[PDB]
């Protein structure tokens, strides 16, 4: 089986407050909590990015809608954040619980797509580079879910943004899909 | 573990209460520490040259009660003596002993919980070459958290 | 020695006709299953087993019902009298009795058969099936416990004795152990040791117009549920029954029975399920309780 | 006004637990007075004839909470019978709900009632 | 509680290496509970969601005395702060020489 | 010689009541199936067969449960005792013992029967069905291995011996081989040779406030999982159980048991399944381990 | 490694026709791993995703 860390909703109305006293002295944003329960995931279908289908899993503990599920793997992923710099990143599959049935089978939605929900973006923002759109989309002050900054490969998002149809107001989902298709990348 | 005391024992063995257990109880009731005392002179102590005889004086030091019945304390010539109550629990026959010292040597040793000898000043005796000149008693400190009172009278200050 | 089965019309009630099915004219023989079935919800991923929650299912009980009449008239009269007595009451209580135990089941009549294959003097061999409401529950008598004052002993207790003006000595182990309490007769514990579901408590109130009923305390001295009634006059006794199937609340005065449900405190009565702790009497001079707690397999 | 476009950055408005709508930037609390979950929405506005930004109260209406009312459908209690159009206060699993008996279902087996909470609790 | 003495309803008892389990991310109200019918163990400790002190007269009547003495605040992992309950001295008339007040009169 | 079946209420626990179902009063006979079933997911394209992943499914074991009492009272007393002991614990451990092996199963009560067909002195012959949680796992004591210094030999070892000022010769094959290491008592390997699923370790910690607990190394000397706790005071022993059904992470100090779940490092504890490599003790003076490892068919 | 000598922690060893399998489209960090408890084979090589010295 796979190990799961169940946390309550990463409410940005709570965690987006710089009142945490750091050991040096200065104030930083509230850190993520400890899992309310450590459980194990059985009878699962887990998607890495959630480009086409939504994930599903039957969890041992009785999770509820809103809770964040962190699926753990005993392996490490090396991500190149700077030209030469690489960092030891532990393998994770982070989802938001959308619905739980009678048999405790939880419908899991990939954290990113559940974060950029209901967010609309005008044509004015699509005029600049792809970096400007990513910097707009990922913001814990606007988002439904908490985020402590993105990690991005400059070379792939260096290019000029794709031209919008009718130069209208598009949703964060439609623009991300349009951008991720041209750049040939998906978020994790 | 919870050690119960103010409770009856049906088989007469369940809840026995010792000297240290009651000693801690008395300290909490009056609001005193190991640095202060509860002292009352039923009859004024007599002064005979470089000696002080306590006719009838009751003292509660570290929650332990004892009476001084015509107990004479030797004094130092032309000096400000400090009368201390010394409690050594190892001395099963005579735990309480008195001493007139040069300075206030109140140690505040926790005798009811841990080991050691408790020293605490209760009376200051100022003497000359011949006899006692003046006597001043040590203030009885009553440490409390909150007080709900009707009327009060203060002789010193707040 | 041998096993005794008994069918009861209104167990815990006054109008309880009892049918001795082991001994009497109508007999219950060869029970189908007295055991139990359980569905544990065990799902296994990669050989390792994870266990869910076990739903402890109870199977129907089917008895070989034989009649022992003297004539065809007598056997027909038994089948008609027995089966209709089971139908008159919404549910019929069975009693499983042996040398070691005495338990009860609240069966509901599922199926009874009547055929024309008569043995000698029109006797019957038929199968009677029952559906289970509650399978195995004890019907124990619950009573309060009294607290007694420890004996006074010289040197061991707290007294100022011997030579005047009295003396009590501090000793290692012996010291002073308090005897008891002035008016210890004021302490009474109605102890609850195991979880109960239903109970038939008769409660006699003291003062009229003062809330009368029983309250329940947990292990930490906090109240969870309380059956509290308010009355205008003193009802000789309040006859409360917590059984779900035939829940009964009634304040008896003389020969008149009054329904006390609308006059009961709805906020205080949070649950029927009694937890481990104690029970306190509110405005009650006397009480007689009959406790009925579960047993899955016996 | 100068670009006739939405060139300027957005202003985020949060509705507190009491109901007061404030700018998210203006917030100085600990999160206890804010909702346990954040359901967001993006709104577009056109500047008035005077040129002034849209009023706070007008935004408030588009971000207001709806009347959450509990409906309890239950079997008829013969100890205390309840009928259609009766003003009632129901105690259910330790919680008090206040409203009225809206309907009654007559079936061959049971008799049931629908309880509708009228709300207006605080 | 390594070595804490308590007087509740005039009854003295000692907490010697007595551990009380707490609720996470909560304000725990620590109570001393006295039940005289529990002859062998009359005193027990509890960690509760509210101050549930009941003022039950255990020296004159029946019932369980519950009295809160400590307030322990937790995070998801451990204790963040502890605040004791005030010890009230109710007196009629006081004769005193000197007094020191740290709070207010 | 012959096969031994034993039922354990709580294997790996102090409160372990053992029922001898081979020798004792309550006996298990004729197991339904001790084998296994597998679903291989074989899909075929144009006559050629492609095989997926094999889900090894374990089937229910049904035993012919017999009682050996001396009276009707004793046989009823066995059925009540044996079945309730199985119900008291959420899951029961079977012990399949033979001349060659000693395997264990984690069973859950599926169905038990009680009938009135009594043999002699109220004898019982009933069928007991069990649901499989984990089928066949070895329960063994895991201990560390010690390394000892090799003996010193003249001409073979690196020493300057014989005629002064010492001489060591480079030969072909025999040459110089180091004897051992100074303080070779520091080297201790806790060896993991086969993949293990759950374990019951009693950890003895050294320093307080320093993360104390075991970590697991793979074959290349890297860490995959670690059960590490950071306590405020020195626990006399940390008890850790990796069993899925009843996980225990308690720090004992004296007679007091403390829950260590919130103090644990959630990020380091990546998996429960231990792989081939070695175990390292972080801030530990002594360690005592019991390793359980699964076997599909035995 | 056809004929490579290495000294790691003052321990000398030789890699004689020793092949290390690599991850594709990646930067492979080749490590020498010394475990003295593995009496018969104390040294082993690994290709890793990061420098894990
Ligand atoms: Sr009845
Ligand atoms: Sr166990």
């Amino acid at each position: 089986m796979l190990e799961a860390n169940v946390y309550d909703n990463f409410n940005p109305n709570y965690y987006n407050i710089s009142d945490f006293s750091m050991p040096n002295g200065k104030k930083e944003k509230r850190g993520l909590p400890i899992p309310k329960a450590r459980c194990q995931v059985i009878n699962y279908e887990l998607w890495e990015t959630g480009y086409l289908y939504t994930s599903s899993a039957t969890l041992t503990v009785s999770v509820e809608v809103g809770d964040i599920v962190q699926i753990l793997f005993p392996e490490v992923v090396p991500i190149e954040e700077a030209l030469g710099k690489k960092k030891k990143l532990n393998l994770d599959m982070v989802y938001l619980v959308t619905d739980v049935d009678e048999s405790n089978k939880a419908t899991l939605k990939n954290y990113f797509w559940a974060m950029i929900e209901s967010l609309d973006v005008p044509n004015a923002i699509t005029k600049t580079t792809n970096f400007a759109i990513i910097d707009y989309l990922i913001d814990p002050n606007k988002n439904n879910l908490m985020s402590y900054g993105y990690f991005f490969n400059s070379s792939i998002f260096a290019g000029k943004a794709t031209i919008n149809r009718k130069a209208e107001t598009s949703s964060a989902h439609d623009v991300a899909k349009r951008i991720f298709s041209k750049v040939q990348f998906q978020p994790t | 573990t919870i050690k119960n005391f103010t409770f009856f024992s049906p088989n007469s063995t369940e809840f026995p209460v010792g000297s240290n257990n009651d000693g801690k109880l008395y300290m909490m009731l009056t609001g005193m520490d190991y640095r202060t005392i509860r002292r009352k002179d039923w009859s004024s102590p007599l002064n005979t040259a470089l000696n002080v005889q306590y006719t009838n004086t009751s003292i509660i030091a570290g929650g332990r009660y004892f009476e001084l019945l015509n107990e004479t304390v030797a004094l130092k010539g032309d000096s400000v003596n400090y009368i201390h109550a010394n409690i050594d629990l190892t001395q099963t026959a005579n735990p309480v002993s008195l001493s007139a010292e040069t300075a206030n040597n109140s140690n505040g040793v926790d005798i009811n919980n841990g080991s050691g000898v408790l020293k605490v000043c209760f009376d200051i005796v100022t003497t000359s070459g011949t006899g006692v000149t003046s006597t001043k008693p040590i203030v009885q400190t009553s440490t409390l958290d909150s007080i709900s009172v009707n009327d009060m009278t203060v002789s010193g200050s707040i | 020695g041998v096993r005794q089965y008994k069918i009861h019309t209104n167990l815990d009630g006054t109008d309880d006709k009892v049918w001795d099915v082991t001994n009497g004219k109508v007999r219950f023989y060869q029970p189908s299953n007295l055991g139990l079935q359980s569905t544990n919800n065990i799902w296994q991923s990669n050989g390792i087993g994870v266990m869910g929650t076990r739903s402890i299912t109870q199977p129907q009980i089917e008895f070989k019902l034989e009649t022992f009449g003297e004539s065809l008239e007598e056997n027909y009269q038994l089948m008609k009298d027995f089966v209709n007595d089971i139908l008159s009451k919404k549910f019929v209580t069975l009693e499983y009795q042996t040398e070691i135990f005495q338990v009860y089941a609240d069966l509901a009549l599922a199926d009874v058969t009547k055929t024309e294959g008569y043995g000698k003097n029109g006797t019957f061999s038929e199968k009677i099936t029952f559906d289970i409401i509650t399978k195995w529950y004890t019907y124990e008598n619950l009573t309060f416990d009294k607290i007694q004052n420890g004996k006074v002993i010289a040197g061991m207790s707290k007294i100022y004795g011997g030579t005047a003006p009295g003396n009590y000595k501090y000793i290692k182990g012996t010291s002073y152990t308090y005897y008891g309490e002035s008016d210890i007769d004021r302490l009474s514990r109605w102890d609850i040791k195991e979880e109960i579901f239903s109970f038939m408590g008769i409660l006699y109130p003291k003062l009229p117009k003062t809330p009368a009923g029983v309250r329940f305390l947990d292990d930490i001295g906090n109240e969870y549920t309380a059956i509290v009634f308010k009355t205008e006059q003193v009802q000789d006794y309040i006859l409360i029954n917590t059984d779900v199937n035939d829940e009964t609340y009634q304040g008896w005065k003389g020969t008149t029975a009054l329904n006390l449900f609308p006059v009961m405190d709805f906020e205080r009565y949070r649950t029927r399920i009694i937890e481990k702790g104690q029970m306190e009497l509110i405005n009650l001079s006397k009480a007689e309780f009959k406790i009925k707690r579960k047993a899955d397999f016996v | 006004k100068a670009t006739d476009d939405y060139t300027d950055p957005p202003k985020m408005y949060i509705a507190k637990n009491n109901g007061d709508v404030i700018d998210y930037s203006t917030y100085h609390g600990d999160g206890t007075d804010l909702p346990d979950v954040r359901t967001a929405k993006t709104l577009f506005y056109d500047r008035d004839d005077h040129g002034n930004p849209p009023e706070l109260s007008t935004i408030k209406v588009e971000i207001s909470p709806s009347t959450i009312v509990t409906r309890l459908i239950f079997n008829q209690n013969e100890l205390l019978p309840l009928y259609v159009n009766d003003l009632v206060d129901i105690w259910y699993e330790g919680k008090l709900y206040s409203g009225y008996i809206a309907d009654r279902v007559k079936t061959e087996f049971n008799d049931r009632l629908i309880f509708v909470e009228s709300g207006d609790k605080p």
